[PDB]
């Protein structure tokens, strides 16, 4: 079936180009247009053009610069802090939609800074409350699992805070008292700009 | 342009009830060949729009019949005829019979539960963090409803505001119940020198605060 393959994430420093990919799979490319809309965090959705025959949404005249041909990008120039949205690729043809994943473009001067990673641990109940705390990274985008993901029944994951210039997350999962501490549990930390990944052995 | 505009912007409803979400347009939708280029899609979190009904009421394959559309010219609306768990998310409606194509705000749908107080838990700082200079004291307030809920820490009997974070989880999926995080953090010295870290919880579930502590 139809896959539109993109980025994941992208930091930039403000002022610089950056040229996102989209690569078109599952059907023939040469029969639909290929569309891209951005995103920004407060939920709103812009239409920013189309395509080698570009058709633009003028707000964004300057800014995107459709190519082509396997793959279509879009170049954004002269990037700002308002530039960091979440930007895709898709072909919205009536009965045919399908976008992709999305391409997390955080502009910033920042440096890129690993997260350190502290376990949670508690006593009684009929069911245990563990956590960890993921803090001082940068930039977002970071993933827990816990078990290496073969435990999501009961895992809730906080949203990242801007702590004094890096972000901070902690994730919670219950499990039954009697199999902790008689089995371990283990949250697996994946912060991807820096290559991290970091497990955490949680004892008692 | 063609401003799309949704009302509600949060609509509450009960599983297993209907609910409706109109959009309304700055201009007339009905392009000159006749169609009305008027679409639907759900965002769920962490996740790109799915189409659910484009051309005002068809569906788009696999959506099932509780979602129909209907609307002409200027005002649409978007049914749901048996809220279900699994179609909570930011519903949002677009237009592509004018250049460019246009989206609406959202309106982000959740259920209506019966009430539910939370579950609180309190971690000391570990080791780890100690042994690096800082100490964060976390607390978690897992699965209640609703989302309205105050958090107060107290350090040996003295309330503390500075230095505290809180972040608050999207309804959950699984059972609609909300959760929240609240941290304390202080560096190793300022933590070694109190005793007992209260972390407590006002919630109209409860007309006394839920209340966790543990002395150092
Ligand atoms: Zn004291």
């Amino acid at each position: 079936q139809v896959q539109l393959q993109q980025s994941g994430a992208e930091l930039v420093k403000p002022g610089a180009s950056v040229k996102l990919s989209c690569k078109a799979s599952g059907y023939t490319f040469t029969s639909y247009w290929m569309q891209w809309v951005k995103q920004r965090p407060g939920q709103g959705l812009e239409w920013i053009g189309e395509i080698s025959y570009t058709n633009y949404n003028q707000k964004f005249k300057g800014k995107a610069t459709l190519t082509v041909d396997s793959t279509a990008y879009m170049q954004l120039s002269s990037l700002t802090s308002e530039d960091s949205a979440v930007y895709y690729c898709a072909n919205l043809r009536g009965y045919f939609d399908y976008w992709g994943q999305g391409t997390t473009l955080t502009v910033s001067s920042a440096k890129t800074t690993p997260p350190s990673v502290y376990p949670l641990a508690p006593t009684t109940g009929s069911s245990v409350t563990l956590g960890c705390l993921v803090k001082g990274y940068f930039p977002e985008s970071v993933t827990v699992t816990w078990n290496s993901g073969s435990l999501s029944s009961s895992v809730h994951t906080f949203p990242a805070l801007l702590q004094s210039g890096l972000y901070t997350m902690s994730s919670s999962v219950t499990v039954p008292s009697s199999t902790w501490p008689s089995q371990t549990v283990t949250c697996s930390v994946a912060h991807p700009a820096s290559s991290t990944t970091v497990d955490k052995k949680l004892e008692p | 342009d063609v401003v799309m505009t949704q009302t509600p912007l949060s609509l509450p409803v009960s599983l297993g009830d209907q609910a409706s979400i109109s959009c309304r347009s700055s201009q007339s939708l009905v392009h000159s060949n006749g169609n009305t280029y008027l679409h639907w899609y759900l965002q769920k979190p962490g996740q790109s729009p799915k189409l659910l009904i484009y051309k005002v009421s068809n569906r788009f394959s696999g959506v099932p019949d509780r979602f129909s559309g209907s609307g002409s010219g200027t005002d649409f609306t978007l049914k749901i005829s048996r809220v279900e768990a699994e179609d909570l998310g930011v519903y949002f409606c677009s237009q592509s019979t004018h250049v460019p194509r246009t989206f609406g705000g959202g309106t982000k749908l959740e259920i209506k539960r019966a009430d539910a107080a939370p579950t609180v838990s309190i971690f000391p700082p570990s080791s780890e963090q100690l042994t690096s200079g800082g100490a964060s004291v976390v607390c978690f307030l897992n699965n209640f409803y609703p989302k309205d809920i105050n958090v107060k820490w107290k350090i040996d009997g003295k309330e503390r505001q500075n230095g505290v974070l809180n972040s608050w989880t999207d309804q959950n999926s699984k059972d609609s119940t909300y959760s929240m995080s609240s941290t304390l953090t202080l560096t190793k010295d300022e933590y070694e020198r109190h005793n007992s870290y209260t972390c407590e919880a006002t919630h109209k579930t409860s007309t006394s605060p839920i209340v966790k502590s543990f002395n150092r």
